[PDB]
């Protein structure tokens, strides 16, 4: 009769808005505006540079 | 000595690009970032941001991000704050410094003034201006000129070749249609004139208009 809501799962996703700040060497962290809100994906990394 | 020098006042219109030069001495160039502060038109002083110098790494200030740069150039140690897509707003006082990182700086950059308007170069409308009779009060007459319309600055008002500087008071300029207006007065007693002359001599070299206008009886 009654089914509670347990939870639910995204298998399907899609990209929207990449956005990646570049930052010089010996920085240390690199930090993009996007990491306050929840729904933009925001990782660490680094660039090669010149 | 450390004395930070600027490109100086710079004239720009809506659109265009700028690199503002700051050149430095006293010291060696890649060893002080340059700190970089916009003095608003409200004569509020807006921090634009800091270049890392060695590494050549500019640290904006969010609000100032992506249409402004910091470039440099080592070997004559002169600093370059680039600007893109000049806009009316940005007219304005920028300012260099030598840093001393989190207490900043001990030396203050000469300064650059940039004006982004839309007008034609023109020679001001000087105009001598005759006191009424409700216009001599305490035994001074009061006399005037007009400076109307010019671009761009500066003029150089005075009375009589600067002769006569006592009640002088050369009041600013502001904006009409990207033209300046300001007026000066000078103050001499009521028995020096009509009786000894009192010509206004406004000097417009961006112009190259020197204008003489003597205040003549009602």
């Amino acid at each position: 009769s009654q089914l509670a809501e347990v939870r639910s799962y995204c298998y399907h996703a899609s990209v929207t808005d990449i956005s990646t700040v570049a930052r010089c060497p010996m920085t240390g962290e690199a930090h993009n505006e996007k990491r306050a809100d929840s729904s933009y994906v925001c990782k660490q990394g680094f660039t090669d540079r010149g | 000595q450390v004395q930070l020098m600027e490109s100086g006042p710079e004239l720009k219109k809506p659109g265009e690009t700028v690199k503002i030069s700051c050149t430095t001495s006293g010291y060696t160039f890649t060893d002080y970032a340059m700190h970089w502060v916009k003095q608003a038109p409200g004569k509020g002083l807006e921090w634009m941001g800091w270049i890392n110098t060695a590494t050549g790494e500019p640290t904006y200030a969010y609000d100032f991000k992506e249409r402004f740069g910091f470039s440099l150039e080592t070997s004559a140690s002169t600093a370059f704050l680039q600007i893109s897509n000049l806009k009316i707003e940005d007219t304005a006082t920028y300012f260099c410094a030598s840093d001393g990182r989190y207490w900043y700086f001990g030396v203050w950059g000469a300064g650059t003034s940039v004006t982004v308007s839309s007008p034609k170069t023109t020679p001001p409308s000087v105009y001598p201006l005759a006191p009424v009779c409700g216009d001599t009060t305490g035994s001074m007459v009061t006399l005037g000129c007009l400076v109307k319309g010019y671009f761009p600055e500066p003029v150089t008002v005075t009375w009589n070749s600067g002769s006569l500087s006592s009640g002088v008071h050369t009041f600013p300029a502001v904006l009409q249609s990207d033209l300046y207006t300001l007026s000066s007065s000078v103050t001499v007693p009521s028995s020096t004139w009509p009786s000894e002359t009192v010509t206004c001599n406004v000097a417009h070299p961006a112009s190259s208009t020197k204008v003489d206008k003597k205040i003549v009886p009602r």
